């Protein structure tokens, strides 16, 4: 969705409505940080 | 005759005194452009040996202006939020009141844009409630000249995903009038009389803003079937229930602001909300058949142009006991994977949820 | 002749002169009014202690026209805003503003809008009104006035409509109280709520308490014997012993609009109990045609007065159903966008409601 290459037409209107990246204490939110680095300057805030 | 001198005095007296009206009005209006004190009207009908008023100022004081020196008490009833002179300690002018914090804008959509065409399957039921609700809005004068006051209480009972919410908002859009949505399951507040106050100001807001659509959801949650037990007996929520009942009769004259209640099982309600003037139009909302489900998902995916010539017949065969929401989820699941494609990217949507 | 338009000019001058006198009273006042206080202490004939509602109290003089007998201690008064002297004394009120009276004496020609069983309406009025009008005679001779009356006909002729209409000769405020709403929790301390509603009736002394549903669904489901055991009956016994709530002094009665009189705790029909019960059932053919006529009263269309044929198809239909019948007839005319309602529309409405109730029953 951040690349916005295909969300509009080929796939339905909007990309999947959400993501729940859960899991036991471990890899959780490291992939979120990696996606944040790989994406644009619109970067995450870690709220508790 | 005397008309020449009469009109010569008439026009001058008219224009000069209206100028005096304007002079008066401006001298109070800039004070009306500077009101400061809330108007807690402890109304005392002191007839001159006509009326009077007691105003609780915002600065914690009491001003007993005589005979309500600027405004009529027909429009100024005992309440609050009416302009009070900051210097003359007098009632200036009415102004909109406060809609009970939450009710100020709980979830009020100013105008819904969803159309009647994108929903379907229950077209007979949707046309019935259109005749019972939307027609009393557009052709309200037809009912007025007929002599029959339209009914207000329409109860849409049926399993979730049958499109009660879209239909209600589409009906409100067709009426082009105000739409107010009530989140029923969260109306159960620990505060004493909180739900009573929320329903009171919700009806007040609907009355103040056009012939509205009061769309109260989860009527089963709001009202129990009086199946009292040792665990619970619907003690407090009965207060919220009787308030709603007493507020149903407020708009009987001029027949505006319709009540639309959405639930799944009508039978969980006692035979008290069901009445001619109260909730009367109980409309079934069944799960659509294979044809209706296929048409609904086709309409939802109409804005999707990826896989040409998909008749959705296998989808209709595989859409056993699914809702309009489930059909929408099925088609947007294809609308998430179609980067399958034709007649086979639809099944997994239902399988994902469980 | 321009002089014949004098009348129109006179109307214009009168119309604006009303606005001009209104504005003259609006600007001539231009007053600051008076601050409101309470008489904290009279002190003496000359100086008085008046406390503002929000702090300071002052040693002020009194209005020349007023006297100390009109001022009194602990009474709301008005002080001059600047000179700080008593200007006028005002009465005060307090309001509980919660669960108060909702329906009042103002009412429609219900006496004529009921139609059916007018004799039954007269009988209930005969039982109720006289102790309600002049209860002092009952104390004067030493007889206890009745408490109220019972009503049958679970879905039939409007019991609530009767409770409204009968108060026409009564000039009282009918109150629609629910038995579940009044008992609340399943404890004997439910008498707190009846005390509040009776106090509300004591504040609005000419008041009839119209009960909604005491024998919860008398036709089926759970009766007084089933489900809540004796909880309803004990709470009714609370209103029973309320009968000493100054029946001579208080213009309060209680109408019990049960569905079915089958399970009503026959211990509550003894002398000193609710006592009187008036029989209301589904309207007969005569009452049915009368209520059809009054329902069609507001409807002015071509149609016909063929009410008996409508009665034949719609026999044993309650007054609310027949009101729904007339509304459905209007719905049929308007769904078809016709400004005419003919007996065929009535036939369609009667057939629709008959089929609907037949399927629902
Ligand atoms: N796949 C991984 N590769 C490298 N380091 C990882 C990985 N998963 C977790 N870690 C390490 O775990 C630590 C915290 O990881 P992460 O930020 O994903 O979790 P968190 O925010 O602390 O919470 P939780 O453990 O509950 O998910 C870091 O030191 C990170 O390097
Ligand atoms: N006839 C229909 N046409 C299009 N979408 C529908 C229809 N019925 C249901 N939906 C879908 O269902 C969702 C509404 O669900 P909901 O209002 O909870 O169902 P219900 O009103 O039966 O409780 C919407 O997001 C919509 O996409
Ligand atoms: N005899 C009647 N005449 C006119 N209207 C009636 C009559 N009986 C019932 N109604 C209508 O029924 C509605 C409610 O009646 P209700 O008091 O619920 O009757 P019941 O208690 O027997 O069900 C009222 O709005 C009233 O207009």
């Amino acid at each position: 969705p951040l690349l916005h290459p295909e969300r509009f037409v080929n796939l339905g209107i909007e990309p999947p409505k959400g993501v729940l990246l859960f899991g036991p204490p471990g890899t959780g939110k490291t992939l979120c940080a990696r996606a944040v680095a790989n994406r644009t300057d619109a970067c995450f805030i870690r709220v508790i | 005759k005397i008309m020449k001198s009469e009109v010569l005095r008439v026009t001058h007296e008219l224009q000069a005194m209206k100028d005096k009206i304007k002079e008066n009005s401006e001298k109070i209006k800039v004070n009306k452009t500077l009101p400061y004190l809330v108007s807690n009207v402890i109304e005392l009908l002191d007839v001159d040996p006509g009326k009077c008023a007691v105003i609780k100022t915002s600065t914690r004081q009491t001003y007993f202006l005589p005979v309500i020196g600027l405004v009529d008490a027909e429009k100024l009833k005992p309440g609050d939020l009416v302009g009070v002179n900051k210097d003359s300690y007098l009632i200036l002018e009415t102004l909109p009141t406060e809609y009970d914090s939450r009710v100020k804008a709980m979830e009020v959509d100013e105008r819904p844009t969803e159309q009647y065409s994108d929903i379907g399957g229950l077209d007979k039921q949707i046309q019935e409630l259109v005749e019972a609700i939307v027609l009393p809005m557009n052709h309200k004068e037809k009912f007025e000249n007929l002599g029959i006051q339209p009914p207000k209480g329409v109860l849409m009972y049926g399993p979730p995903g049958t499109g009660k919410t879209l239909l209600a908002r589409a009906c409100a859009a067709q009426t082009k009038a105000t739409f107010l949505k009530l989140a029923g399951p969260q109306l159960v507040q620990m505060f004493i009389g909180d739900g009573a106050k929320l329903v009171r100001d919700a009806f007040a807001l609907a009355k103040e803003k056009a012939p509205s659509i009061i769309f109260i959801d989860e009527l089963d949650a709001i009202g129990t079937k009086r199946f009292d037990s040792e665990k619970a007996g619907d003690r407090e929520v009965q207060r919220t229930m009787l308030e709603l009942l007493n507020q149903l009769d407020g708009f009987q004259p001029n027949t505006q602001v319709k009540v639309i209640a959405a639930t799944n099982r009508v039978d969980i309600l006692d035979p008290a909300l069901l009445r001619s003037g109260r909730l009367d139009r109980k409309i079934e909302f069944p799960m659509p058949n294979e044809e209706a489900r296929a048409r609904i998902m086709q309409i939802h995916s109409r804005k999707m142009n990826v896989s040409p010539d998909v008749n959705y017949e296998e989808l209709a065969r595989c859409t056993d006991d699914f809702n309009g929401a489930q059909c929408k989820a099925v088609c947007v699941e294809a609308g998430m994977i179609a980067l399958e494609l034709t007649h086979e990217d639809y099944m997994e949507g239902i399988l994902e949820v469980q | 002749i321009d002089g014949r338009l004098k009348e129109l000019r006179e109307q214009l001058k009168e119309l604006t002169k009303q606005y001009e006198k209104s504005e003259n009273d609006l600007k001539a006042l231009q007053s600051v009014g008076q601050i409101v206080g309470e008489v904290l202490k009279q002190l003496t004939e000359e100086k008085f202690i008046v406390k503002a509602t929000n702090g300071p109290r002052y040693v002020v003089g009194c209005r020349r026209q007023l006297d100390k007998s009109k001022l009194k201690p602990g009474t709301r008064v008005a002080l001059d805003m600047t000179t700080l002297t008593i200007m006028r004394y005002l009465p005060r009120e307090v309001d509980p503003l919660v669960y108060n009276m909702s329906h009042e004496d103002p009412g429609n020609v219900s006496y004529s809008e009921i139609g059916g069983l007018s004799e039954q309406i007269r009988e209930l009025r005969e039982v109720i009104e006289l102790p309600l009008t002049n209860p002092e005679l009952f104390q004067r001779v030493g007889i206890i006035p009745p408490k109220g009356c019972l009503l049958y006909g679970p879905p039939g002729t409007g019991k609530t409509l009767l409770a409204r209409a009968v108060a026409s000769q009564l000039d009282c405020n009918f109150l629609k109280v629910v038995s579940s709403s009044i008992v609340d929790k399943y404890i004997g301390e439910s008498a707190r709520l009846i005390r509040e509603m009776f106090n509300y009736a004591r504040d609005h002394q000419p008041c009839i308490i119209f009960m909604d549903e005491i024998d919860a669904i008398g036709g089926r489901r759970f009766s007084e014997a089933t489900s809540a055991d004796r909880e309803i009956q004990r709470t009714l016994m609370e209103l029973l012993n309320q009968m000493d709530g100054f029946d001579t002094l208080h213009r309060v009665k209680m109408i019990m609009a049960t569905n079915r009189p089958d399970t009503l705790d026959p211990a509550l029909l003894r002398p000193g109990r609710l006592d009187r019960k008036i029989h209301i059932d589904l309207p007969n053919e005569q009452a049915r045609l009368d209520i059809l006529k009054i329902h069609a009263g507001p409807i002015t269309k071509h149609g016909e007065i063929d009410y008996e044929a409508i009665v034949k198809l719609s026999d044993g239909f309650n007054g609310a159903d027949l009101r729904n019948v007339c509304t459905e007839a209007g719905m049929f005319a308007i769904r078809a966008d016709h400004d005419f309602v003919v007996q065929e529309d009535f036939m369609k409405a009667v057939r629709k409601v008959a089929d609907s109730k037949k399927l629902e029953s």
